[PDB]
C-alpha cells in the first residue's frame, strides 16, 4: 500500500514514463493505479487506450455535483490490472486550476477506491508550480514516495528544486521524502552525470536514466504502452529495469535546497549553459 | 448590518454598512465599496470567493441555509471541516469559510478577511 | 416484522424516479433499528426537496408568521409583501387565546402591507412606515409590532430593520424585523430558527435592568407549547397543581410581558425540542436558567414527565407530584378500560412535521396501539436520534415523504389509521383508510394531559370504528 | 378533571372552575393585560363613526382583505383540463397554502407540484428547478399536461418561464410534444380571478395560436363556454343542463367539476374528467365563444376576439331572472336552437317562489362582498327581490366596475339606500355594519368575526351572515350548492329568506316577553 | 467606543460599549464585562495581559503614545518588531500587540484577541 | 462539600501514585471525588482505569472541530467504584504554553456541568516544576482552595515547594486558596522525616503523613492498579487510607511563608544532606 507521485515539469516525458512504469509493475502480479492530476488528461490514454478519459471535474459538473458520481463511472480498468482515473481541471481563468485534485483525491477516499487489492498508487501531478492541489499531495501526506522526473535543460533542475523545497517545509509534517530521480534524456552530452551531480548535492539518489528512443514514437499511434506494443524492445526492458529499482529502492530523504548561483555553476561547467 | 473587511492588500480595513437579506450578495456590497475580493464566474462553481468571516457579536448569530451548490465548492476547496458541515446540517450556523457571491448579509457585525488568491490556495 | 419485505418495498418504491430522485431519496427512507444511537448513517434530514415531486413542506414564513410569532396575542403581526401569504394562513392554526379580538388581542387577524406592482419597483419602506403609523391610531392598545416578510422583501431589498429602529424610537413601541422569506431555507425549521432570533435580538432582553418583578423559587416556564386546541391549558394545570407557578407560555395563549419575565424564571420546560431549542440555549448560556424536555401525549408519558419535573425542587413538590398522579389516576384507568379493548392491536402510520410523531407514540400504545411507520417533514438528524429509540424494530421510517411514496407505503403496509395532514386526509379517506388530523386534532382536543387522553381515546375510537369504513364498496360490486 | 361516560372537547372543558381559576390566575399574574374598563371603552370607540373616518383614511394598511393571488386561480384554472398538472414554479409555500385552501374548501385532495425554489435560485435563477422539477413530475405522476404558474419570487427574480421550458426541452429533459402551456401570475398585480384569466389565456394561446390557417368560424356548430373562477360545483352542472336540456352543442372550457368531486370507492384518483386538448384545439372552429364572468375574463376576452376570429357577445353572469333569460335568448340566437318547454316551466316556478316569498323579502338590509361578477349578478338579484343591498363591497374591484354597478343601482328604487365600495377590506365593511346597521350579511366565512364583533355590542346590534362566496371553511358540503340560472336563483332565495324567517323565530322567542309572535304559520 | 472580545476560550465573541480615554484600562472594561484576560502584576512589568488589536474602522485610527515601560516589556516577550517599534517612534501608531492593563481605550471600533496565556507563549 | 484540592510538585518524585492511591482511599469511605489530571504526560489516571494513557481533552478536542463539540462522558470517565477521571493534557512541545491543557480542560469542565453537587471532592495533579501559566491558572482563579506539595528530601523538591508558596501567597488576598501541607515521600534517604518537619515548620504549615518507600507499589503499578486495591490488607494499604483521614479532617488551611534561598542551604546542612560550605 505505497503511494508515489511523479511531479516534474510539464514537457519531460514524466506522463509516458508513469504509463510505461505502470505497465511494467502490472506484469510482475502487481495491481496498481494511476491518478491522473496534471490538468490535462492525457496521463492514463496509453493504459487505457481511450481517445480522452472523461475526468471527474468534467462529469461532475454535468451530473449536477461530485455526490450524484458513482465511482464505476470514474474508475476504468482499461487493464485489468490498471486503474486510472483523470482528475481533470477548471477552465483557465476560473478559480484554481488545482482544486479538480482536491476533488478527485476526497472523491477517492470516499469511496473506498483504496482497498485491499492496491501494491502502488502513483499520482501524475503537474511540476511547473507547486500550490492549491498540486501541492496537496505533498500537504496532505497523501504520497509518501516523491520521485523528480527532470532533464539537462535548467527550468526541469529549477522544477526539480521547487518540488525539494516545498518537501522541506511538509518534512515534520508528514512521512512524505525524496525518493529519487528520474533524468529522461533529450539527445544532449553530459546528462546522466549532470543529473547524478544534482542528486548527489541533494542528499538524494538517481534511479535511472531513460534515453530517447523511436519505439515510444511507434506506441503513441497505438496508444499503448512501448511494453505492451514491444516487450522484446531496448527502451521496454530499460523501464523494467526502472521499475524494478522503484521497488527495491528502501532509501527516502528528506531534500537540501540547491542555491540560484550553485545551481547555476553546475550548468556552466557541464557546458550546457555558457 | 456593519461589514468590517480585512485584506493584506487593503492598507485599512473598510467599515460599512449593508442592508440585510439583499438579493445582491456580500459580492455586491463589496463591488459597491471598491473592496477587490476576485470573482471569477457568475454561476458560483469557481470558489474564487472565498472569504472567512468572524461574526463579532457572537450573542447575534443568525441561523441561516448553507446551500448545496456553496456547500460542494467548499469541499472542493478544502475549506470546510467535517464538524462545520455537522453544524450547518444539524444547527443551520454557518461555516467560518463562505463563498461571497453566496453569501447572504444579515442583521449583525461582521469581519470578512481575503487574501487576494482565490479558494484554494 | 418483515425487515427485509420493507427494503424491497423501499426499493420497489423507489423505481419510478429518474437517476437523481432516486439516488437522493433513497437516503431518506429507513428501516428502524432501536438499538442506533447516531440516526445520520442510517438516515439524512434537512435537505431541499426535490422539484415537481409533491412535497408536503411549507416556507420559513409559515414556520416563523403561523407558528411562533402568531400565537402572541397582544402584538400586531404585520405579513409584509402581497396579500397571499397572510390571507392562507388566516385563522389556519387553533392557537387558543383568551382576549377581545381587535381591541386586545389581534391572532385571528390579517394585517398586510398588500403589495402592488409600485411597491414592487419603488419600495415598500415608506408605506411600511405609513402602515405602522395607521396601525397605532386604529389599534392603541397593541402592545407591540412584528414585520414578517415574505419573499419580495428580500427579492426587491428593503430595509425592514432600519425603519424598525426608527418607528420604535419615534413611537417608544417594540417593532420587531422578522426575516422570514419562504425562499430562505427549505422547510419551515429556519422559519423556527429565524424567529427565535429575531426574540432574542429584539424581545428577550428588556427587562434586564430592572427588578421589580417578585420571583419565587418554584418558578417555570412553557417553552414550545402553541395550545392548540387548549393543550397549553391542560399542560399548564397540570403543573400548577404539582405546586410550580408558571410564568410564561411560549407561545400559544403567549402575551409579550411573558416572554420579557422569561429571564427571571429558574427552569424552561420545553414541550418541542425543534422550534424552541434555540431560545433555550440561549437563555441557558446567558441567564444560566436550565431547561428539560418533557411529554404530556399519554399517562405513561404524562406520569414520567411530572415525576422527571418534581426530580428538580425539593420534597414537597415531589409530595405534591404524587398527591397528583395518585388524583388524576383512576381517571385515566376508566378510559383505558372502557377504550383499550375497541382498539388492541391496531396499526397506525404517522407523518408529522417535527417531535409530534414520536411524541404521540406512547399514547397509543397506552391504548394497545402499535405505530408501525413514523415520519416528518422538517425534522433534523437529533429528532431521529431521539425517535429510533421509541420506534418498534423493523418499522418504517421517512423523511420528506412524496405523495407518491407514502401513497405506495400505505398500500403495502394497510394501516388501520393514518395520522397526518390536512393535504393527506382526503387522500386517505378515499382509499378507505380512517384518517386522524394530527395537526388540527381535526377540530377537536386538546391531546395534553389526562384531560387530553380522554379526548384522544374518543377520538381515535370514533374514527377507527366508524360504520362508514364499511360503506365504502358497493354491493353490486 | 374527565368523566369517562361525558367527555368534553375543549369547549366546555375550559368552562369548569378550576379552568377558570387557572386562566383568572394567569391574567392576573403575569399578563398585564389592559383594565377590562378601558378594553370596553376602546370596543365602543371602534364602534363609533368618529373611528369610521380614520378607518375609511388609511391608504397603506389593510385590515381582514377579502381577495387572494394569482397562482391560486392560476391552479384552479389547470385542474379543469383532462390529465393536466398544476405546476407552480417558485418557492414550495405558496403550494403547501394553495393545497391547504381549497383542500379546507372542497374537502377534497388538491394535486399541485412546486420545484421548490430557495436561496440558491434566488441568488443564480431556477432554470435548473425547471428542468429537474417538469423531468420529475412527468417520471412519477404520469400526466398528459403540465401547466406552469409563477409565484411572486419568480416575477421578482426575472425568470423568464418560455426559454427555461424550451431548455428543458432542448436539452432532453421532457419531450419536445410534450404540452407545457405557462403563464405569468405576480401576486403583486390584481387577485386570484386575474391568476385564473392569465393560466387560462396561456393554456388557450398554446394550443391555438400557430394553427389558424384551417380554422372556420362555426364549422363544428358548438359554443364554447368559458366559466372563468368558479368555486361552486353545481354551477357548471347547471350550465352543462341547461345547454344539454335545449339541444345546443357545447365545449365546457376548464371544467374541473369531475376532479373536485369523485367517489370514494376504495381507490384515489388523481385525475378525472376535464377539458381535452382535442376541445382545445378544435375551440376555434366553434360558432362562438361566451364568457360566463366577463369582469376578471378580459386577456382571455382580447385574445379570442382577436385570433379566433369570434363575435364574443356582451352577456352578464347568468344570475337571476333577467340575466338568465338574456343569456338563454343569445345562446338561442347563436345556435338556432328555440327554448324548450322545460326552461319555461323552471322560470315561471322561480317566478312563483319569488311571488310566495315577496312579503318577507320587501325591504330587507344586505351588506355583501365578493368578486366582482359574483357581487353584481347578486346585487342584481336583490334589486329584483325588492331587497335594499346597503353596503357593497369588492376588494378586487375597479372603477369600470363599480361605474356598471352604480348604474345598475340607478336603475332601481331600491339602490337608492345603496352605495359601492372598491379596494376596502372587511374592517371596513365591520365600521360600516356598525354606522350603518343593515338586516344581514352576504359573504365567506371571514364574516362570522363581524357577526361576533356586533354580538358583543348587543343582541339589537347582531348582524347575521349569510354563507355564499369563497372560501366557506365552517360549514360543510356547501361547495355543493348553485348560484347560478334558475336552479341557483331559487336556491339563494331559500337560503335568503328562511334565514330571515330563522332569524324572526330567535328573537320572537321569549316566554311571556316577545312569544307572542311566535307564529306556527309564516 | 465598540470592544469586540475574542478567544479560543470564550464560546462567542462578546461585544461591548466603553469609554474612551478613561484611566482604568482596557483592563477595566475586560473585568467589568468578565473577560478573562490574565492580569498577574500591577506593575505593569510582566507580560501576562497581552493582547492583539485589530483597528476595524481602519480610517478612525487614533495616534497614541507607546510608554516606554510597556514597550519594553513587549520586546521581552518578542511581540515588537523593529519595523513596529520604528512606526510608533515616528508616526506614534500603536503596535499590532499591546498589553491590556496598560492600553487606553480610544474613540473607535476594536477587536481584542487573547489565548488565556500569558504573553511569552 | 466542593471541597476542590490539588497536589502540586516536582516532576517525577510520586504525585500521580499519591494522588491515586489518596483518591482510592476516600471512595472506601464512600466519598465521590473525581481526579482532574493537569500534568502534561498525562498518566494520573491509569490506576484507576487500569486501561491505559487516559484519552486527553487536547486530543479529543483536535480529532473534533472544538471543545463545545466535545462531549463530557468522551472524556470525563468513572473508575474505581465510578471516581471519575478527565486528563487536561498539553499541546506539541514547542508550541504555545506547556500548561495550555489546563486552561482549556478547566473551562470545558466548567461550561459543561461536570462540577456536579454530589461530589465531596476534587483533586488537581499539576507539574509543580513550573509554575507560571496554566499551572498557576488553579491558583490565580480561585480553582483550587488547599494546596497539598508532595517533597522529597531533594534539593530540587525542597525549593519547588517554596516555590508553589510563593505563588499561592501572591494569590491569597485575592482569592481563597490556602497551604494545607505537605507529604513526605520517602527515597529512604536518612534524615528527611525531620527535615519536611523542619521545612513545614519555617513555612508556617503542618506535614501530612510521610510515606516510606516499598517495592509493593511498583507491583500494583505493573498490573496498572493503586496499591490499596492489589493488597487491601497491606500496611501501605492502610498508610493511604491514614494520609487520607488526616486530609479529611485537616483544617489548618494557613497562608505561607516562604523562605530565602540561603535559608533552605543553611535549613540543608543542618541534617547532613549539604555538606557545610564555606566560601574559601
Ligand atoms: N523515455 C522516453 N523516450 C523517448 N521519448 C519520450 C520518453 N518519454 C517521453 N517521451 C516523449 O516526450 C513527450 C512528453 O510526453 P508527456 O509525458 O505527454 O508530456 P508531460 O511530461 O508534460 O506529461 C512525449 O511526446 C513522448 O513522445
Ligand atoms: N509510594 C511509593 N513507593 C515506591 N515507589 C513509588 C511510590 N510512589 C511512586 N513511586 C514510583 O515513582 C515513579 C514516579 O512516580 P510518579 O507518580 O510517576 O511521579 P509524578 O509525581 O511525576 O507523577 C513511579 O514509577 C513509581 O513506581
Ligand atoms: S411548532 Fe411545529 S407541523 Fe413544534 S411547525 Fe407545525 S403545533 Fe407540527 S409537529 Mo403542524 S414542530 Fe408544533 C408543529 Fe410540531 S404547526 Fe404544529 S402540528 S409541535
Ligand atoms: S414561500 Fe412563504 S408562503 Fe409562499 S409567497 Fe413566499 S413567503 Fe409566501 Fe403568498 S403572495 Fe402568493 S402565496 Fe406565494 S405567490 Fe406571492
Ligand atoms: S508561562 Fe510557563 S508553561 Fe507557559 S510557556 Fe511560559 S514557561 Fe511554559
Ligand atoms: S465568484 Fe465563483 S464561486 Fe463565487
Ligand atoms: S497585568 Fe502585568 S503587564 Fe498587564
Ligand atoms: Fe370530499
Ligand atoms: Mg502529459
Ligand atoms: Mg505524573
Amino acid at each position: 500500500m505505497r503511494q508515489c507521485a511523479i511531479y516534474g515539469k510539464g514537457g519531460i516525458g514524466k506522463s509516458t514514463t508513469t504509463q510505461n512504469l505502470v505497465a511494467a509493475l502490472a506484469e510482475m502480479g502487481k495491481k496498481v493505479m494511476i491518478v491522473g492530476c496534471d490538468p490535462k488528461a492525457d496521463s492514463t490514454r496509453l493504459i487505457l487506450h481511450s481517445k480522452a478519459q472523461n475526468t471527474i471535474m468534467e462529469m461532475a459538473a454535468e451530473a449536477g455535483t461530485v455526490e450524484d458520481l458513482e465511482l464505476e463511472d470514474v474508475l476504468k480498468a482499461g487493464y485489468g490490472g490498471v486503474k486510472c482515473v483523470e482528475s481533470g481541471g477548471p477552465e483557465p481563468g476560473v478559480g484554481c486550476a488545482g482544486r479538480g485534485v482536491i476533488t478527485a483525491i476526497n472523491f477517492l477516499e470516499e469511496e473506498g477506491a483504496y482497498e485491499d487489492d492496491l501494491d502502488f498508487v502513483f499520482y501524475d501531478v503537474l511540476g511547473d508550480v507547486v500550490c492549491g492541489g498540486f501541492a496537496m499531495p505533498i500537504r496532505e501526506n497523501k504520497a509518501q514516495e516523491i520521485y523528480i522526473v527532470c532533464s539537462g535543460e535548467m527550468m526541469a533542475m529549477y522544477a526539480a528544486n521547487n518540488i525539494s523545497k516545498g518537501i522541506v517545509k511538509y518534512a515534520n509534517s508528514g512521512s512524505v521524502r525524496l525518493g529519487g530521480l528520474i533524468c529522461n534524456s533529450r539527445n544532449t552530452d553530459r546528462e546522466d552525470e549532470l543529473i547524478i551531480a544534482l542528486a548527489n548535492k541533494l542528499g538524494t539518489q538517481m534511479i535511472h536514466f531513460v534515453p530517447r528512443d523511436n519505439v515510444v514514437q511507434r506506441a503513441e499511434i497505438r496508444r499503448m504502452t512501448v511494453i505492451e506494443y514491444d516487450p522484446k524492445a531496448k527502451q521496454a526492458d530499460e523501464y523494467r529495469a526502472l521499475a524494478r529499482k522503484v521497488v527495491d529502492n528502501k532509501l527516502l530523504v528528506i531534500p537540501n535546497p540547491i542555491t540560484m548561483d550553485e545551481l547555476e555553476e553546475l550548468l556552466m561547467e557541464f557546458g550546457i549553459m555558457e | 448590518a456593519t461589514i468590517y473587511f480585512s485584506s493584506p492588500l487593503m492598507p485599512h480595513n473598510k467599515k460599512v454598512q449593508a442592508v440585510a437579506g439583499k438579493r445582491s450578495t456580500l459580492l455586491g456590497v463589496a463591488q459597491e465599496n471598491g473592496v477587490k475580493i476576485p470573482f471569477e464566474c457568475q454561476d458560483g462553481n469557481c470558489g474564487s470567493c472565498l472569504v472567512k468571516i468572524t461574526h463579532l457579536d457572537g450573542e447575534r448569530i443568525k441561523g441561516m441555509l448553507l446551500t448545496d451548490k456553496e456547500r460542494n465548492v467548499l469541499k472542493s476547496v478544502g475549506k470546510l471541516p467535517k464538524s462545520e458541515e455537522e453544524r450547518a446540517a444539524v444547527r443551520d450556523l454557518p461555516p467560518t469559510y463562505r463563498l461571497a457571491c453566496q453569501t447572504i448579509v444579515t442583521d449583525e457585525d461582521l469581519l470578512v478577511e481575503f487574501t487576494g488568491e482565490p479558494g484554494g490556495a | 416484522m418483515s425487515r427485509e419485505e420493507v427494503e424491497s418495498l423501499i426499493q420497489e418504491v423507489l423505481e419510478v424516479y429518474p437517476e437523481k430522485a432516486r439516488k437522493d431519496r433513497n437516503k431518506h427512507l429507513a428501516v428502524n433499528d432501536p438499538a442506533v444511537t447516531q440516526s445520520k448513517k442510517c438516515i439524512i434530514s434537512n435537505k431541499k426537496s426535490q422539484p415537481g415531486l409533491m412535497t408536503i413542506r411549507g416556507c420559513a414564513y409559515a414556520g416563523s408568521k403561523g407558528v411562533v410569532w402568531g400565537p402572541i396575542k397582544d402584538m400586531i403581526h404585520i405579513s409584509h409583501g402581497p396579500v397571499g401569504c397572510g390571507q392562507y394562513s388566516r385563522a389556519g392554526r387553533r392557537n387558543y387565546y383568551i382576549g377581545t379580538t381587535g381591541v386586545n388581542a389581534f391572532v385571528t387577524m390579517n394585517f398586510t402591507s398588500d403589495f402592488q406592482e409600485k411597491d414592487i419597483v419603488f419600495g415598500g419602506d415608506k408605506k411600511l412606515a405609513k402602515l405602522i403609523d395607521e396601525v397605532e391610531t386604529l389599534f392603541p392598545l397593541n402592545k407591540g409590532i412584528s414585520v414578517q416578510s415574505e419573499c419580495p422583501i428580500g427579492l426587491i431589498g428593503d430595509d425592514i430593520e432600519s425603519v424598525s429602529k426608527v418607528k420604535g424610537a419615534e413611537l417608544s413601541k417594540t417593532i420587531v424585523p422578522v426575516r422570514c422569506e419562504g425562499f430562505r431555507g427549505v422547510s419551515q425549521s429556519l422559519g423556527h430558527h429565524i424567529a427565535n432570533d429575531a426574540v432574542r435580538d429584539w424581545v428577550l432582553g428588556k427587562r434586564d435592568e430592572d427588578t421589580t418583578f417578585a420571583s419565587t423559587p418554584y418558578d417555570v416556564a412553557i417553552i414550545g407549547d402553541y395550545n392548540i386546541g387548549g393543550d397549553a391549558w391542560s399542560s399548564r394545570i397540570l403543573l400548577e397543581e404539582m405546586g410550580l407557578r408558571c410564568v410564561a407560555q411560549w407561545s400559544g395563549d403567549g402575551s409579550i410581558s411573558e416572554i420579557e419575565l422569561t429571564p427571571k424564571v429558574k427552569l424552561n420546560l420545553v414541550h418541542c425540542y425543534r422550534s424552541m431549542n434555540y431560545i433555550s440555549r440561549h437563555m441557558e448560556e446567558k441567564y444560566g436558567i436550565p431547561w428539560m424536555e418533557y411529554n404530556f401525549f399519554g399517562p405513561t408519558k404524562t406520569i414520567e414527565s411530572l415525576r422527571a419535573i418534581a426530580a428538580k425542587f425539593d420534597e414537597s413538590i415531589q409530595k405534591k407530584c404524587e398527591e397528583v398522579i395518585a388524583k388524576y389516576k383512576p381517571e385515566w384507568e376508566a378510559v383505558v378500560a372502557k377504550y383499550r379493548p375497541r382498539l388492541e392491536g391496531k396499526r397506525v402510520m404517522l407523518y408529522i412535521g417535527g417531535l409530534r410523531p414520536r411524541h404521540v407514540i406512547g399514547a397509543y400504545e397506552d391504548l394497545g396501539m402499535e405505530v408501525v411507520g413514523t415520519g416528518y417533514e422538517f425534522a433534523h438528524n437529533d429528532d431521529y436520534d431521539r425517535t429510533m429509540k421509541e420506534m418498534g424494530d423493523s418499522t418504517l421510517l421517512y423523511d420528506d415523504v412524496t405523495g407518491y411514496e407514502f401513497e405506495e407505503f400505505v398500500k403495502r403496509i394497510k394501516p388501520d389509521l393514518i395520522g397526518s395532514g390536512i393535504k393527506e386526509k382526503f387522500i386517505f379517506q378515499k382509499m378507505g383508510i380512517p384518517f386522524r388530523e394530527m395537526h388540527s386534532w381535526d377540530y377537536s382536543g386538546p391531546y395534553h394531559g389526562f384531560d387530553g387522553f380522554a379526548i384522544f381515546a374518543r377520538d381515535m375510537d370514533m374514527t377507527l370504528n366508524n360504520p362508514c369504513w364499511k360503506k365504502l364498496q358497493a354491493p353490486w360490486e | 378533571s374527565q368523566q369517562v361516560d361525558k367527555i368534553k372537547a375543549s369547549y366546555p372543558l375550559f368552562l369548569d372552575q378550576d379552568y377558570k381559576d387557572m386562566l383568572a390566575k394567569k391574567r392576573d399574574g403575569f399578563e398585564e393585560k389592559y383594565p377590562q374598563d378601558k378594553i370596553d371603552e376602546v370596543f365602543q370607540w371602534t364602534t363609533t363613526k368618529e373611528y369610521q373616518e380614520l378607518n375609511f383614511q388609511r391608504e397603506a394598511l389593510t385590515v381582514n382583505p377579502a381577495k387572494a393571488c394569482q397562482p391560486l386561480g392560476a391552479v384552479l384554472c389547470a385542474l379543469g383540463f383532462e390529465k393536466t398538472m398544476p405546476y407552480v414554479h417558485g418557492s414550495q409555500g405558496c403550494v403547501a397554502y394553495f393545497r391547504s385552501y381549497f383542500n379546507r374548501h372542497f374537502r377534497e385532495p388538491v394535486s399541485c407540484v412546486s420545484d421548490s425554489m430557495t436561496e440558491d435560485a434566488a441568488v443564480f435563477g431556477g432554470q435548473q428547478n425547471m428542468k429537474d422539477g417538469l423531468q420529475n413530475c412527468k417520471a412519477t405522476y404520469k400526466p398528459d399536461m403540465i401547466a406552469v404558474s409563477t409565484t411572486c419570487m419568480a416575477e421578482v427574480i426575472g425568470d423568464d418561464l418560455n426559454a427555461f421550458i424550451n431548455n428543458s426541452k432542448k436539452e432532453g429533459f421532457i419531450p419536445d410534444e410534450f404540452p407545457v402551456p405557462f403563464a405569468h401570475t405576480p401576486s403583486f398585480v390584481g387577485s386570484h380571478v386575474t391568476g385564473w384569466d392569465n393560466m387560462f389565456e396561456g393554456i388557450a394561446r398554446y394550443f391555438t395560436l400557430k394553427s389558424m390557417d384551417d380554422k372556420v368560424v362555426g364549422s363544428n356548430k358548438k359554443i364554447n363556454i368559458v366559466p372563468g373562477f368558479e368555486t361552486y360545483l353545481g354551477n357548471f352542472r347547471v350550465i352543462k343542463r341547461m345547454l344539454s336540456e335545449m339541444g345546443v352543442g357545447y365545449s365546457l372550457l376548464s371544467d374541473p367539476e369531475e376532479v373536485l368531486d369523485t367517489p370514494a370507492d376504495g381507490q384515489f384518483r388523481m385525475y378525472a374528467g376535464g377539458t381535452t386538448q382535442e376541445e382545445m384545439k378544435d375551440a376555434p372552429n366553434a360558432l362562438n365563444t361566451v364568457l360566463l364572468q366577463p369582469w376578471h375574463l378580459e386577456k382571455t376576452k382580447k385574445f379570442v376576439e382577436g385570433t379566433w376570429k369570434h363575435e364574443v357577445p356582451k352577456l352578464n353572469i347568468p344570475m337571476g331572472l333577467d340575466w338568465t333569460d338574456e343569456f338563454l335568448m343569445k345562446v338561442s340566437e347563436i345556435s338556432g336552437q328555440p327554448i324548450p318547454a322545460s326552461l319555461t316551466k323552471e322560470r315561471g316556478r322561480l317566478v312563483d317562489m319569488m311571488t310566495d316569498s315577496h312579503t318577507w323579502l320587501h325591504g330587507k338590509r344586505f351588506a355583501l362582498w365578493g368578486d366582482p361578477d359574483f357581487v353584481m349578478g347578486l346585487v342584481k338579484f336583490l334589486l329584483e327581490l325588492g331587497c335594499e343591498p346597503v353596503h357593497i363591497l369588492c376588494h378586487n374591484g375597479n372603477k369600470r366596475w363599480k361605474k356598471a354597478v352604480d348604474a345598475i343601482l340607478a336603475a332601481s328604487p331600491y339602490g337608492k339606500n345603496a352605495t359601492v365600495y372598491i379596494g376596502k377590506d372587511l374592517w371596513h365593511l365591520r365600521s360600516l355594519v356598525f354606522t350603518d346597521k343593515p338586516d344581514f350579511m352576504i359573504g365567506n366565512s371571514y364574516g362570522k368575526f363581524i357577526q361576533r364583533d356586533t354580538l358583543h355590542k348587543g343582541k339589537e346590534f347582531e348582524v347575521p351572515l349569510i354563507r355564499i362566496g369563497f372560501p366557506i371553511f365552517d360549514r360543510h358540503h356547501l361547495h355543493r350548492s348553485t348560484t347560478l340560472g334558475y336552479e341557483g336563483a331559487m336556491q339563494i332565495l331559500t337560503t335568503l329568506v328562511n334565514s330571515i324567517l330563522e332569524r324572526l323565530d330567535e328573537e320572537t322567542r321569549g316566554m311571556q316577553a316577545t312569544d307572542y309572535n311566535h307564529d306556527l304559520v309564516r
